[PDB]
């Protein structure tokens, strides 16, 4: 269980900001085809 | 030990809080809202005796399966109506059912613990017995592999020729209720009932992250379309979105005036609405950025059980408990 | 086309699925392990008076019951068995009751309980609840079980009042009376539910 | 005193009343059909659906009549309006009486032997029992036109049914005599398995047992001036009969039945109207 | 994360939960004894309404909680091994899996010697 923790600690993240943001450019990319 | 789980449990906390600078709602403060959705029922299917418990699109778009509790596996062809199988299970309290990608092969199982595997070329090709819970949820990667989630806390990645566990995935600490694959098909996640959700790679078979922010237990999952977040739905009525790489969740779909649980949760095909379905006999549509309820689909008598998002996005299939399969566009 | 008269044979096969299975009898067996629900997944269909039961016994997963239990929604009973001579795990098999009764998606289900091993229970009585002291027995037919069926009925008419009964019955390890008593309650079950539907309940 | 707004009145209460029963009755069949089947749902639709119809293709005729200064001449030359209106009137006067009796035969079923009820019995027969009753009674209604003799103009000039003032051949007699006796019979039958069903639950019982008194008690006062009335209408020659006043606060007080059969078997319940 | 952190061990015993609403849930003090199985022991619902105890503790223990401190007491006056433990869902007005061998919203627990 600790290993399984210091595994997953180690791992590197990207800043929110970035990841709204590729959600946000994916949305607008794909909102013109999408039939709903 | 649990000191050492402890520290490295709030390096993890301190870390995220770190990364986390902005907030999504932030972001989507001056993009223009969805309108009004307003999702009329086009196509009702009939036929299943009792509440339908699972169901899962084909890959092309038509064909649909749907198993209840009368057991019965029904595999419906949307578009006229028309009944194409019906297939009888040995035990009559299936859980899940799914669709092979290529449509040649049909898998459902329950509380006996089994995968079954129908060939539709319809007469049971394979039965994968090595769960020791009951299986809840099945997906296919392949013709010849699937992957299982079952209530003994274990994942399982069988290869179908054989019969065997190639892989097994285990670290939840509660049954799995629901999975998703990732699009790539290499990497999926699995929701427990243990209010934590985790990310497995198929080919590894460790767990890269968890994310835990919900309060109670996780009833369904699903995926991204462009593979880098996914949002679970659970008992406190309550939606969420998780980030794989910032590892933290994003927004929180609730309002306060739900009192009930999640019950499936799907993505459109651009991702921007996310369809929930409840307890409360009716599916809420979310603008899946601005975390507003863009709509209500309501018509069932019952609860909603089952929830799926055709291929291409021109349909929306729900089957609740009231033996009624709604088709919604 | 081939795909309409495909769909016509399987409605048909469907309408006579339909047929059959309304006339089976679905109950649900729980009890505790001490408790003797053998002796009363295995499935065991038996036939009473050319009604055709069928009652599942779940034995195979884990002790976390509270997900793999609504899959019983519909079912016409939970036959409940608990083994009243053992005082020590009664409090247990109460607090199972309870969390059967109160449930959500069980709360219109109706329990026929059994307590078995009587036999036990009055050899033991003959040479845990404070409550007993002050205690009398009803006027009822022909003390210790009676409180004990006083203790479930008090659970049983706490909450739910008009939506599902409780139907206790005392069972000795050689009663061969326990299908006759099933058979009666499905009986009453089946009346209530006409009385309901009639009333627009 | 004979006027169209008891005509008007009454219809517009029997629509009133037909359509919330309609209404209520979709929502609770919508609950209540996966449980179980809803045998006595679908023939309270029936009869329900029934009465509406009768009430207003009746209603609608007699103010019709009303309307054209009871100038029966020139409206009529080959007097198809006199056959529908006593084909519509023998139909909705028979279809409910039948519909109860049936209703009433399903309850007492389903309440002194309810396992065989649930399973031997499938919502299949209950729908065919439902078409048979209402193919029968049109079938009753058409048996004049299908014979040889046609509806009269009764006395009251205001609506058409058998042949009574006059004394005719075997046929008007016969007729006469069936249609009291088929009402009798239902009456009877309907009073017979009400009072079982009430006595097997006297030994939610009392709100049973309360409507059950009401069916029973309504359906014989609302009905039974009508049939004896007809009933001695055709065992004698109308030479020492009744008037047209007591035929008429005869067929005003069966329409009242027609209008209290939806408010006595669904409308009055608790849970309605809660 | 849901956590419940028990201390404690007449006695005090607290618990003290965060990570979730407090008040929304129908709360439990378990206790196992050392050689045996898990026990319920008390309950006391999400608005301090109808508590229950088991027959050996009825009125010799007093449970309450503080909705504002979202915190968990139980005040007593045998040797066991407690757990506040909390109903699975919300809004719900009965508790399952509480007493089983693994819980996932289920604290520590502490040492009670007597
Ligand atoms: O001119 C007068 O005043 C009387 C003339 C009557 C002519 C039509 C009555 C109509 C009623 C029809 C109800 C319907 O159920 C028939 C009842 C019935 C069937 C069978 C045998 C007896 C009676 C409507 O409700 C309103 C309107 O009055």
């Amino acid at each position: 269980l600790v290993e399984q923790l210091k595994m997953e600690a180690n791992i590197d993240r990207i800043k929110v900001s970035k990841a709204a943001a590729d959600l946000m450019a994916y949305c607008e990319a794909h909102a013109k085809e999408d039939p709903l | 030990l649990r000191q050492e789980a402890e520290q490295l449990k709030n390096q993890i906390r301190d870390a995220r809080k770190a990364c986390a600078d902005a907030t999504l709602s932030q972001i989507t403060n001056n993009i223009d809202p969805v309108g009004r959705i307003q999702m009329r029922t086009r196509r009702t299917l009939r036929g299943h005796l009792a509440k339908i418990y699972a169901m899962h699109w084909g890959t092309d778009s038509r064909l649909l399966v749907s198993a209840s509790q009368d057991g019965k596996l029904i595999i419906w062809d949307s578009y006229t109506t028309n009944k194409v199988h019906a297939i009888p299970l040995r035990s009559s309290w299936v859980m899940t059912c799914a669709y092979a990608p290529s449509g040649n092969y049909v898998a459902c199982g329950g509380l006996d613990n089994i995968c079954s595997i129908y060939n539709l070329k319809v007469r049971v090709s394979r039965e994968l017995a090595g769960h020791t819970g009951y299986l809840s949820c099945c997906r296919f990667l392949d013709d010849n592999q699937i992957v299982t989630s079952s209530g003994d806390t274990t994942c399982a990645l069988w290869d179908i020729e054989t019969g065997q566990q190639t892989t097994t995935f285990t670290g939840h600490t509660g049954d799995v209720m629901s999975l998703s694959l990732a699009p790539d098909t290499r990497l999926f996640v699995s929701g427990a009932c243990d209010a934590s959700a985790k990310l497995w790679d198929v080919r590894e078979g460790m767990c890269r992250q968890t994310f835990t922010g919900h309060e109670s237990d996780i009833n369904a999952i699903c995926f991204f379309p462009n593979g880098n977040a996914f949002a679970t739905g659970s008992d406190d009525a309550t939606c969420r979105l998780f980030d794989l790489r910032a590892d933290q969740e994003l927004m929180t779909y609730s309002h306060d005036n739900i009192i009930c649980g999640i019950t499936s949760v799907s993505f459109s095909k651009s991702g921007r609405l996310l369809l929930a379905g409840y307890d409360d006999f009716n599916c809420n549509v979310w603008d899946a950025l601005k975390a507003d309820r863009a709509g209500v689909l309501a018509g069932h008598d019952n609860r909603v059980s089952c929830l799926g998002v055709t291929d291409d996005g021109m349909a929306v299939a729900t089957g609740s408990w009231d033996s009624f399969l709604k088709i919604w566009n | 086309k081939a795909a309409v008269e495909r769909s016509k044979m399987i409605e048909k096969q469907l309408q006579k699925d339909k047929q059959v299975y309304r006339a089976t009898h679905r109950l649900l067996l729980l009890g505790a392990d001490n408790s003797g629900k053998s002796t009363i997944i295995f499935e065991t269909k038996f036939q009473v008076d050319k009604v055709n039961f069928h009652m599942f016994d779940v034995g195979g997963q884990r002790d976390e019951r509270r997900k793999w239990i609504q899959c019983f929604n519909d079912v016409t009973a939970i036959i409940f068995v608990v083994d009243s001579s053992d005082y020590n795990r009664l409090q247990e098999a109460l607090n199972d009751f309870k969390s059967i009764w109160n449930n959500r998606w069980l709360r219109t289900i109706s329990v026929i309980l059994f307590l078995n091993k009587q036999d036990l229970l009055a050899e033991k009585v003959l040479a845990y609840f404070p409550e007993f002291a002050r205690y009398t027995t009803p006027e009822d037919a022909t003390r210790a079980k009676y409180f004990i069926r006083d203790e479930f009925l008090r659970i049983s008419t706490a909450s739910g009042d008009g939506r599902h009964y409780c139907y206790p019955h005392f069972t000795c390890a050689v009663d061969t009376e326990n299908a006759r008593r099933i058979f009666n309650d499905c009986k009453d079950i089946i009346l209530q539910m006409n009385l309901r539907e009639y009333n627009l309940v | 005193r004979l006027s169209v707004f008891f005509s008007v009145i009454f219809m517009t209460v029997g629509i009133l009343s037909n359509s919330l029963a309609i209404a209520i009755l979709m929502k609770a069949y919508q609950r209540f059909r996966q449980k179980s089947k809803a045998s006595f749902l679908l023939l309270a639709s029936g009869l329900v659906i029934t009465d509406f119809f009768g009430h207003l293709i009746n209603g609608a005729i007699a103010v019709f009549v009303y309307a054209s200064d009871k100038e029966w001449i020139r409206f009529d030359q080959s007097n198809v309006l006199c056959s529908i209106f006593g084909i519509c009137m023998v139909f909705s006067g028979l279809c409910p009486l039948l519909l109860g009796s049936v209703m009433a035969i399903e309850r007492c079923i389903g309440v002194t032997k309810p396992i065989f009820h649930s399973t031997k019995i499938t919502s299949k027969h209950v729908k065919m029992m439902l078409s048979g009753v209402c193919l029968f009674a049109v079938f009753i209604a058409l048996l004049p036109i299908l014979g040889h003799r046609d509806y009269k103009i009764q006395a009251s000039r205001t609506w058409c049914f058998y042949n009574t003032e006059d004394i005719k051949d075997w046929e008007d007699r016969f007729y006469l005599l069936l249609f009291s006796f088929l009402g009798l019979l239902a009456l009877g039958v309907s009073l017979l398995c009400n009072a079982i069903t009430g006595i097997t639950l006297l030994r939610h019982h009392l709100e049973m047992v309360i409507q059950l008194l009401a069916i029973m008690c309504v359906s014989c006062i609302c009905w039974s001036p009508f049939l004896v009335t007809m009933a001695n209408i055709g065992i004698n020659g109308n030479h020492s009969l009744e008037t047209c006043e007591t035929t008429l606060f005869a067929l005003r007080m069966a329409t009242w039945n027609q209008i209290l059969d939806p408010w006595v078997y669904i409308l009055l319940r608790k849970a309605v109207l809660k | 994360q849901v956590q419940l952190q028990e201390s404690g061990g007449s006695l005090r015993l607290s618990c003290a939960a965060s990570g979730f609403t407090f008040s929304n849930y129908k709360m439990n003090w378990v206790r196992q004894a050392p050689g045996k199985g898990l026990e319920w022991v008390s309950d006391i619902s999400q608005s301090g309404a109808s508590i229950s105890y088991t027959g050996s503790v009825k009125g010799r223990f007093t449970i309450s909680r503080d909705n504002a401190k979202n915190t968990l007491y139980l005040q007593m006056n045998d040797t066991a091994v407690y757990y506040c433990a909390r109903c699975p869902a919300p809004f719900t007005p009965f508790c399952f899996d509480v007493t089983s061998t693994t819980y996932a919203y289920r604290g520590q627990g502490t040492q009670v010697t007597v």
